[PDB]
This record gives C-alpha cells, structure tokens and sequence, in this order.
C-alpha cells in the first residue's frame, strides 16, 4: 500500500524463539505451547523515530532450510533478524550459514541484518555476550539481546533492523 | 552528535599517521578504525575502548585518505557503534 512498510524476516535454528519473538512483538504476550498456530506473516502499525509504519514480520519457523519457500521469504525480505538462543551453543554456531545464505540470495555483501541473542531472561547461558559482540563487530552489524518472555530488548531488535534498512 | 569527537592527525610521516580522538562519557568496548583512499576497498582494524589513539601505516605518500572511527559499545540491549561515526580527510 501507500503507508511505509518494512518486511522483516526472522531466521535461526529451530527452537531459538523466532515465533515467540514475533508474537511478543506484535501481540504482546509470550507463547510456550506444544502445538501453536504460527502465521506466515504478522503485521502491526507502530511508530519508530516518529515514523508511522507497518511492520510485516515474516517468521521462517517450520520451513525446510533449503526449500523454495525459505528462498522466497529471503527474496521478499528487506531485512533479517538472525536469531540464536544464548543457552544453545549449536544455534550460535548456525548463525554463519544463515548470514551466508542471505548474502547469496541477495547477491550482496551488505544486506540489512541484526544479530539477536534471545532468551536473555534465562539464568545459565552457554554463549557469552563477548562472543556475540565480537561476531557482530566482525560482521559490522548490530547485536541485540532479547527475551520473548519478558519483552526485554524485543522492540530494540526489530526497530534496530528497521534503522538498518533505512540507511542501506 | 559525533562519537567519538575531535578526530585528528597529531603526527605523520610520508607513509604513516598517528590519530587521536576524544572518548565519550559512555563505556566504549572497541573503536573500529577504517581508512581508504578518498579516490575510491577500505582497510579496517580496532583498538580497545580504553585507548583513544592509533597509528596507521603502509600508506601511499601524497594520497588523500578518508579515516573513520566507530565507537562500538552497549546502549541498553543494543551493541553497535554509538552516535555518529567521525571522519576526517588527510593527505601525507
Ligand atoms: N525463557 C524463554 N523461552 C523462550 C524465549 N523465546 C522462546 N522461548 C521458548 O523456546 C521454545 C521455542 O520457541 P519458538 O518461538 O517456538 O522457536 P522457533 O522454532 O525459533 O520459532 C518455546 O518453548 C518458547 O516458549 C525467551 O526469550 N525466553
Ligand atoms: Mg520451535
């Protein structure tokens, strides 16, 4: 439509909280269910730095990693949240392949992207902030620690990505 | 506002520069320094946030360079460079 709209794609290993982050952002509650309904897109009008806009959150949960659908989400997306869980080391190790996939799909070394360390409400993390800080600095992108449970950092993560899209 | 502030070349040789800047009040994790010929890839390195000087070596004499300093640190839950990065132009 005519109202300013940002297409934000959430990627990351299964179980890191892509869907929980999305539902917390848009619907203001925390989901921890065995079999929830996840929408292909969630939209909401917000104000970011004085700008009224629509966010369209495209959650890639449930898609196969190399599926055409996953490719389609990456091609339509304007910016990406690359999410890992701070208590799952494998999910952090997966980040590299997601970033490289997005770069190749966009055919660009510079795609709007943020790194998100989710579940920051949890006690006993396995990925220290330092490791993620150094990774984000090497990528030249923002890093945000978030909790889909408490909402800590959640707006920061998505709004920081909008700011990256703007300056692209 | 620029972060850091007052970036300047304080000493030089035909192939090298010593740069200095003024740290902000906030805690900086690392400063990332980039430099490239103003007639355009950029080279990059970093120094810890406890330091506010750097040297740049291996430059071409008589060539204009664009030098930019980025102050990476926390702002609440967001870790990124803070404020607006500061840049100067300089020719040895
Ligand atoms: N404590 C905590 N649990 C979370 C957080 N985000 C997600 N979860 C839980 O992690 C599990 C997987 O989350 P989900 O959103 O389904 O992950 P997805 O596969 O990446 O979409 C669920 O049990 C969520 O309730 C968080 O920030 N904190
Ligand atoms: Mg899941």
């Amino acid at each position: 439509g005519s109202m300013t709209e940002y297409k934000l794609v959430v990627v990351g290993a299964g179980g890191v909280g892509k869907s929980a982050l999305t539902i917390q952002l848009i619907q203001n509650h925390f989901v921890d269910e065995y079999d929830p309904t996840i929408e292909d897109s969630y939209r909401k009008q917000v104000v970011i730095d004085g700008e009224t806009c629509l966010l369209d959150i495209l959650d890639t949960a449930g898609q196969e990693e190399y599926s055409a659908m996953r490719d389609q989400y990456m091609r339509t997306g304007e910016g990406f949240l690359c999410v890992f869980a701070i208590n799952n080391t494998k999910s952090f190790e997966d980040i590299h392949q997601y970033r490289e996939q997005i770069k190749r799909v966009k055919d660009s070394d510079d795609v709007p992207m943020v790194l998100v360390g989710n579940k920051c409400d949890l006690a006993a993390r396995t990925v220290e902030s330092r490791q993620a800080q150094d990774l984000a600095r090497s990528y030249g992108i923002p890093y945000i620690e978030t909790s889909a449970k408490t909402r800590q950092g959640v707006e920061d993560a998505f709004y920081t990505l909008v700011r990256e899209i703007r300056q692209h | 506002s620029s972060v850091p502030t007052k970036l300047e070349v304080v000493a030089a040789t035909p192939t090298s520069l010593l740069i200095s800047w003024d740290a902000p009040a906030v805690t900086v994790d690392y400063y990332v320094i980039t430099y490239g010929e103003t007639g355009g890839p950029v080279q990059k390195f970093e120094v810890p946030g406890s330091k506010s000087t750097a040297t740049i070596s291996g430059l071409k004499p008589g060539v204009d360079y664009t030098i930019t300093v980025y102050a990476w640190g926390w702002h609440g839950q967001v870790y990124y460079y803070m404020g607006s990065p500061i840049s100067i132009n300089y020719r040895t």
